[PDB]
């Protein structure tokens, strides 16, 4: 009984930033994400389930979502997305677009655009329940360098503050 | 050909049962053997009729 | 009669029951998460 | 104490026990007949049979005992058995020999060579019948009713 | 002109129809390998999934099991669950569907021999006590007492008594069919069973007592099974010696059950011909 | 039964090495883990 | 490569040695290409002694002395007091006890004479043993 | 069967640009199209059937279609057209009027005049489903000479591209 106050729901695998290690190709230093595998006392080795949601959000911008329907047409197994898609209840598509621009000159329209598609693919973490005041700060024009630092709200495991304007997020339990 | 002649004997009208050869009525001869049968016999009942 | 292969909605919804309820303790299958991708590749073994 | 490995690093982590098939000492397959000593495998334990199978009998446990390469057995002689040449065996609690290669059948003592000793033995005498002597040499065992 | 082939109905003339082209690829095709690396394709595309799915090597253990290969360079991913489960799901149809379909066909059926006998409620005329002697005097696994014979059920190996019913179930499925009663199609029909019936007149008969017919075989060896998706049935010989297996001396010295099979399948299809004996002949190999 | 119904324990365990041989990359699993409910289900569904 | 697919310790008939298996009487092992085989139930982690192995050819049986630390099989033959005894059970470890061991005898001839109301026959060897009748 | 994909349809005779050869008449060499001839190895001729679209082309341009009223009128039987389109059900007329411009001074007009007449007739090829992007560019003015360039876009018999705006026209068998 009194034992309650703690959820019995557990979190899977969760990819993790820097989990295959950096990449060096003389340009920087890149992340390459992947899944972190924690060991044990006497083997037994484990896969992490921290950050769940940067989780997500690796999850959605670094997978690409259908494109959109051209005149020119897309060769059959090259228009993107999940097939899963196909049986979720929520009425939604996976992925992000940001790498479909329709690149332009006066790199300052570039880079609105590039907000705009990171911010509208974004959103799914607060639709789905997960975070609640995600926020992007892509500011740069450089020649093509770009910095998008990314902000993901999140909340503790037990309310702790009464009387909020929203709503408490529908998977608090994530710890956001 | 036995159960073919009795499921067809058992098409004609009226013909409720269709039995074989009861037990008392094996037959043996002087030897001491006992003696198959090479015709097809047996017998029928219009239960409902007679 | 009896048993049939089933509807595939059906079907990817009692997958998605049984991992959330004997592996995730009852957690929702958050879309685009990686028990929505194990989900997903389960489901398409039964199917196939 | 769960502590985040590497990139190529679970061979530290784990051991990775390795797989090993052997399967030596031919597994015991009804298919075949067995003669008395025939050693197989089954469920990954050694038996010897006690005597001669023939095949398509299953597997019993008054057919086989278990077997160690450096165990000796004097079984008690038995009637459905092929003896090899100078197997020993155990008849009455006495030891003898198999002289030739013996084929399965009853006991023969023209075919079994026996050690020996002199001997003796002890009589009482009964209500109807009295006894004397002891079997040595010089003292005949002799009876009179 | 034409070379006719036995068939159910005598002797038919048979051909052979073009190769048309479409028959769905069967469980022969399916293997862990072929179907693991398969798999990888269910994902989805950007640049989380595009490097993993290209470093997709797959390797094949001691004991099948297609795994993927994990050098020193690895990359955890969800890639190798997919190989993972393509690799069950081939393990999964090859330990579950292949049989159940292989089951189903009296010409297929490899571990449900005695349950084909028990749909076909196949009875030996010569285990049972009760036997007409018509069928003999001494059967040959019949052994003599005085007060008359007594059979011995037999033991056969496992190999030889799969082969023996997967012939006889072969034949029964064959005779279910209904045959005419002349001779080709009696000798197509317990032709698995390595028997053919040939009388032993010459002359026009239809004038003479005892039309009688021997037993001959037609080869020393049952056309075995094969449990597997590709290959070749292994053929197992269709006799017993009498003392390898340790069986009383009155019996005879080969003992052959396909003989006995088909002696009764025959003596059952011809019974209501009056006169007609069936000699049989001890055979050696 | 008419297909072959494996030993239970046996089928765990190979079901139990596959996925050490592909995901963990050839390491034991921690008892009472998500590895260890997962493997847990994949059984069942092979059993049905 | 493949570093996650293990194999090895590739398949010999007679066992290599290592200390980390416990040994049982009778176990046969290869050491130094040498076969050896155990003369006493040894227990997992002792190092091989010169006194607990005994060399061993398959054909060359062996009648050791009783053993106070050997698991010994049904109708397996040892030597006590100068005596062959053979277990009648699978019996476990412990000291002698006549109850567990069948006494092996061989053989024995006595000297008969026909007296004046029953004649002896034979001399007490298989196939011709003493009879009587009067 | 699996060697199944060949469309069972087949191609009737098609007109075709100098299959009766070029007239010379010291303006210029002209087309002369008919119906082209092939041989074969032993005797044999047979019809060619190649160039559909083309064919279809020079079919509307090349046959004068049905005049608009006037308050004078037309011999009966100057009036263009078939009497063939009586019993066609898609509710269209045969033919083109491009030879029926009203002329005028300012040839650019008359450049204008003869672009929408072709443009209109040439939209039937896409009506049919046998092409998909028919455009023109008739482009001159000098004395009166004028050069019409016509493009008939086309696909092919299998769908290779996917996501689509249109849809494949009708009649892609035709290889267009």
């Amino acid at each position: 009984c009194t034992v309650d106050v703690a959820d019995r729901r557990k979190r899977f695998w969760t990819t993790q930033i820097a989990a295959c290690g950096t990449s060096s190709d003389d340009c920087g230093d890149c992340a390459r994400p992947g899944l972190q595998l924690m060991c044990n006392g006497q083997g037994q080795v484990t896969v992490s389930t921290d950050n769940y949601a940067v989780g997500l959000a690796l999850n959605i911008l670094l997978t690409d979502a259908s494109k959109a329907d051209t005149g020119c047409g897309w060769t059959p197994g090259n228009r993107g997305g999940f097939w899963g898609d196909s049986f979720r209840s929520d009425n939604l598509r996976s992925g992000s677009k940001i790498r479909q621009v329709p690149t332009r000159t006066s790199m300052r329209e570039t880079v609105s655009l590039i907000r705009a598609y990171a911010l509208d693919d974004l959103k799914k973490l607060v639709t789905y329940g997960v975070a609640k005041s995600v926020d992007v700060d892509l500011t740069y024009r450089g020649s093509n360098k770009i910095d998008m630092t990314v902000i993901i709200q999140g909340v503790d495991g037990n309310e702790s503050r009464v009387g909020l304007t929203g709503e408490r997020i529908s998977n608090a339990w994530v710890w956001s | 050909t036995v159960e073919w002649l009795k499921s067809k004997a058992a098409e004609w009208p009226c013909v409720t049962d269709v039995f074989d050869l009861g037990p008392n009525c094996c037959a043996v001869n002087a030897l001491g053997e006992v003696v198959c049968p090479n015709n097809f016999e047996f017998y029928v009942l219009f239960r409902d009729t007679f | 009669c009896t048993i049939q292969r089933p509807d595939p909605q059906d079907l990817r919804n009692d997958i998605a029951t049984r991992f959330s309820t004997n592996v995730l303790g009852g957690a929702p299958i958050i879309p685009e998460s990686n028990e929505f991708y194990v989900v997903s590749l389960e489901y398409a073994m039964q199917e196939e | 104490k769960l502590r985040p490995l590497q990139v190529g690093g679970v061979p530290g982590c784990a051991n990775i026990p390795g797989g090993e098939d052997c399967q030596c000492w031919p597994e015991w397959t009804a298919d075949n007949g067995y003669f008395f000593g025939d050693v197989v495998q089954q469920g990954g334990v050694l038996y010897y049979a006690t005597r001669d199978v023939p095949p398509g009998t299953p597997f019993l446990a008054a057919d086989w005992a278990p077997y160690r390469p450096a165990a000796t057995a004097i079984p008690p002689h038995n009637e459905n058995s092929t003896y090899f040449q100078y197997q020993p065996v155990a008849y009455n609690d006495k030891l003898y020999t198999a002289r030739t290669d013996l084929p399965p059948g009853p006991f023969d003592p023209a075919n079994w060579q026996e050690i020996s000793v002199e001997g003796l033995v002890e009589v009482v005498d009964s209500a109807t019948i009295d006894f004397t002597g002891t079997g040595a040499a010089g003292d005949p065992v002799s009876a009179d009713v | 002109m034409n070379v006719l082939i036995p068939g159910i109905d005598g002797m038919v003339s048979a051909g052979t129809l073009e190769y048309t082209g479409c028959c769905p690829p069967s469980f022969a095709d399916v293997d862990e390998c072929t179907l693991a690396t398969a798999f990888v394709g269910l994902l989805p595309s950007g640049p989380l999934w595009d490097r993993p799915k290209y470093e997709a090597i797959t390797t094949i253990t001691e004991a099948g099991n297609c795994a993927a290969c994990w050098t020193t360079d690895h990359c955890p991913t969800l890639v190798d669950y997919a190989v993972n489960v393509g690799a069950r799901l081939a393990s999964v149809i090859e330990r579950t569907i292949w049989p159940a379909v292989r089951e189903s066909d009296p010409f297929t059926a490899v571990t449900s021999t005695a349950d084909w006998l028990n749909r076909f409620d196949w009875v030996n005329c010569f285990e049972t006590s009760c036997r007409s002697k018509e069928l003999g005097e001494k059967t040959p696994i019949e052994y003599m007492t005085d007060c008359g014979p007594v059979y011995v059920k037999i033991t056969y190996p496992p190999s030889l008594q799969q082969a023996f019913e997967s012939a006889l179930i072969k034949s029964l499925e064959r005779l279910s069919m209904g045959i005419i009663k002349n001779l080709a199609a009696i000798n197509f029909v317990i032709e698995p069973l390595k028997v053919r019936v040939v009388p032993v007149d010459t002359t026009d008969a239809c004038e003479n007592e005892t039309l009688c017919v021997v037993l001959e075989k037609t080869s020393d060896f049952f056309d075995g099974v094969n449990a597997n998706t590709c290959g070749i049935p292994t053929p197992v010989a269709a006799y017993i010696d009498r003392d390898v297996m340790q069986l009383p001396s009155d019996l005879d010295k080969y003992i052959w059950p396909g003989h006995m099979a088909a002696e009764c399948i025959v003596r059952s299809l011809l019974s209501h011909v009056s006169r007609f004996c069936l000699i049989r002949t001890e055979q050696a190999p």
